[PDB]
């Protein structure tokens, strides 16, 4: 079909620039249109313009004035996407649309685009332990606060990834620059404390591994 | 012989029509030279496609449409029997089976308009193909994506015709060519234009 | 510009069951000359790419399965599924192609059923916590449904929010409810001054909001 190949992931800092690319194949680079759609806020989608290949036109959307940029190269077949004087509100994922036909509009992976002021930190692990010595539940919990870590995400494993059965694991919140994210399982009466368990992080960025028991 | 009938007027004309609106004039029941148009050698770039020049004259027809319009000077090789361009498949397409002749020569002097010519216009924009000897006079909004637009000149939404852009002291290049297309036509009718007796 | 709104944001469905997606424009659509409806209808998975499904409102793309028929014309549109399965779980969008510049709907997300019934687990701030500087309490809420629900924290009977935060997370395929947890972060300062630390959760299915408590002696 139309292979819409994007750049990876981009880590940037606001005030400066980036530039997004979306090769094409299969098709006739000239003929159709190219499309840019933003992916803001999780769900919300935003149209950011396009611009038809064959004699350069480029149109924009009122939300996206000033900011970015459109550029095609013919002899490699590539669309160019530039945003420059970048705010926190442009961390988003960016798609690249190409509209093949009116029956079937082609989208290829996408291309996350986080931008922030803040420097790669090693995660700090704390354990969480009930103070109860008694309850009336058969079931207990147990917790595990990650805190301090850029970039995300880190992979959380339990007991090294055998305990896979009942695990929560909850979404990143960002909070002065820095991601926070906690884990809880539910334990059976019998094994806790009797037996002991640990919360195994893995940071692929800073390349730490931190091991604390609980 | 008598009725002699004016063949040159299609070349010596005061006034040319423009590719997308090219003009036939139909030439019917008179006596044609030949020698005046190929043996004179005074027009820059003339080639039959399937007939000899120099066998018009025991060979004749019934019917013979003679087409003009004013190309550019590269532009002269898409009119051929099986082209594809900017105007073979837009504004003036020759078929497989073409059976005439092509004479050409320089405008410089005369359609020259120094400022830019803006007159003669052609098609860019089309939704298909033009077939052979198909004449398209309408001019609609081309809409080449998903976007209706009713007289907008905004994003994909344009004019189906452009200028000539023609400049005086220039390297021929795109240069103003007076193409005369004489199309030679054979039939089961009896013949009525033939060359001397 | 032209806008568009979706009705309703979001729907509980069962495998089986039909749904009927509503969009409806500010304008018209209707372009008079093609006697088409400039309306595209797209689905995107959690993950993946959205993709166009219904296309002029009224036409079903190839490679696109029976069950998605699409409707209406003019202003009132509509998006019919005759029986749903397991791999329709994703959010629906809603495009119009009439003029410049695009509007993109809201967003319509299916959910699962049903009657999930929450508990409450409190924990203490940890040693390594207070050594740092800092305290933190949490109290997790996991398997309830629906996704609506509501958390307070009042320390010592008076309520604050001063360093709140929820982290809410998609629905687990396994029993088809919601775990959503709550950090609420303070000083070592705040944590000596204090003794009582409460969170409360007000859900639909209790008559009554669940309480836990731990004290610092």
């Amino acid at each position: 079909e139309v292979q819409l190949q994007q750049s990876g992931p981009e880590l940037v800092k606001p005030g400066a620039s980036v530039k997004i690319s979306c090769k094409t194949s299969g098709y006739t680079f000239t003929e159709y249109t190219m499309y840019w759609v933003k992916q803001s806020h999780g769900q919300s989608l935003e149209w950011i313009g396009g611009i038809n290949p064959n004699i350069d036109d480029t149109t924009y959307n009122q939300n996206f004035k000033d900011k970015a940029t459109l550029t095609v190269d013919k002899s490699s077949s590539t669309a160019y996407m530039e945003f420059r004087s970048l705010t926190f509100d442009d961390s988003a994922v960016y798609y690249c649309a190409r509209d093949d036909k009116a029956s079937f509009a082609f989208w290829g992976q996408g291309t996350l685009v986080t931008v922030s002021a803040a420097k790669t930190t090693p995660p700090s692990v704390y354990p969480l332990a009930p103070g109860s010595a008694a309850q009336t539940n058969s079931m207990v919990t147990l917790g595990c606060l990650v805190k301090g870590y850029f970039p995300e995400p880190v992979t959380v494993t339990w007991n090294s990834g055998s305990l896979s059965s009942g695990v929560h694991t909850f979404p990143a919140v960002l909070q002065s620059d820095l991601y926070t994210l906690s884990s809880s399982v539910t334990v059976p009466s019998s094994t806790w404390p009797s037996e002991t368990v640990t919360c195994n992080v893995a940071h692929p960025a800073s390349s730490t591994k931190v091991d604390k028991k609980i | 012989i008598t009725n002699l009938c004016p063949f040159g007027e299609v070349f010596n004309a005061t006034r040319f029509a423009s590719v997308y609106a090219w003009n036939r004039k139909r030439i019917s029941n008179c006596v044609a030279d030949y020698s005046v148009l190929y043996n004179s050698a005074s027009f820059s770039t003339f080639k039959c496609y399937g007939v000899s020049p120099t066998k018009l004259n025991d060979l004749c027809f019934t019917n013979v449409y003679a087409d003009s319009f004013v190309i550019r000077g590269d532009e002269v090789r898409q009119i051929a029997p099986g082209q594809t361009g900017n105007i073979a498949d837009y504004n003036y397409k020759l078929p497989d089976d073409f059976t005439g002749c092509v004479i050409a020569w320089n405008s410089n002097n005369l359609d020259s308009k120094v400022g830019g010519n803006y007159n003669y216009l052609y098609r860019l924009f089309r939704k298909s193909n033009l077939k052979p000897f198909e004449r398209d006079i309408s001019t609609e909004i081309y809409q080449a994506g998903s976007t209706p637009c009713n007289g907008v000149k905004g994003f994909n939404c344009y004019f189906p015709l452009q200028s000539y852009g023609f400049q005086p002291t220039y390297g021929v290049g795109y240069q103003p060519y007076r193409v005369v297309v004489l199309s030679f036509e054979l039939l089961h009718a009896p013949a009525t234009v033939c060359g001397p007796k | 510009d032209i806008v568009m709104s979706q009705s309703p944001s979001s729907l509980a469905v069962s495998d089986g069951e039909r749904v009927t997606l509503t969009c409806k424009s500010s304008q018209s659509l209707l372009y008079s000359t093609n006697q088409k409806n400039y309306l595209a209808w797209y689905q995107q998975k959690p993950g993946q790419s959205p993709k166009l499904l219904i296309y002029w409102a009224s036409s079903r793309e190839s490679g696109v399965p029976d069950r998605f028929t699409g409707s209406g014309s003019g202003t009132d549109f509509t998006l019919t599924i005759s029986s749903v399965k397991a791999e329709d779980l994703a959010v629906y969008y809603c495009q119009q192609y009439y003029s410049y510049p695009l509007t993109f709907g809201a967003g319509t997300k299916l959910e699962l059923r049903a009657d999930a019934a929450p508990t409450v687990s409190i924990f203490p701030p940890s040693s390594e916590q207070l050594t740092s500087g800092g305290a933190s309490v949490v109290c997790f809420l996991n398997n309830f449904y629906p996704k609506d629900i509501n958390v307070k924290w009042k320390i010592d009977g008076s309520e604050r929010q001063n360093g709140v935060l929820n982290s809410w997370t998609d629905q687990d395929s396994k029993d088809s409810t919601y775990s959503m947890s709550s950090t609420l972060t303070l000083t070592k300062d705040e944590y000596e001054r204090h003794n009582s630390y409460t969170c409360e959760a007000t859900h639909k299915t209790s008559t009554s909001p669940i309480v836990k408590s731990f004290n610092r002696n």
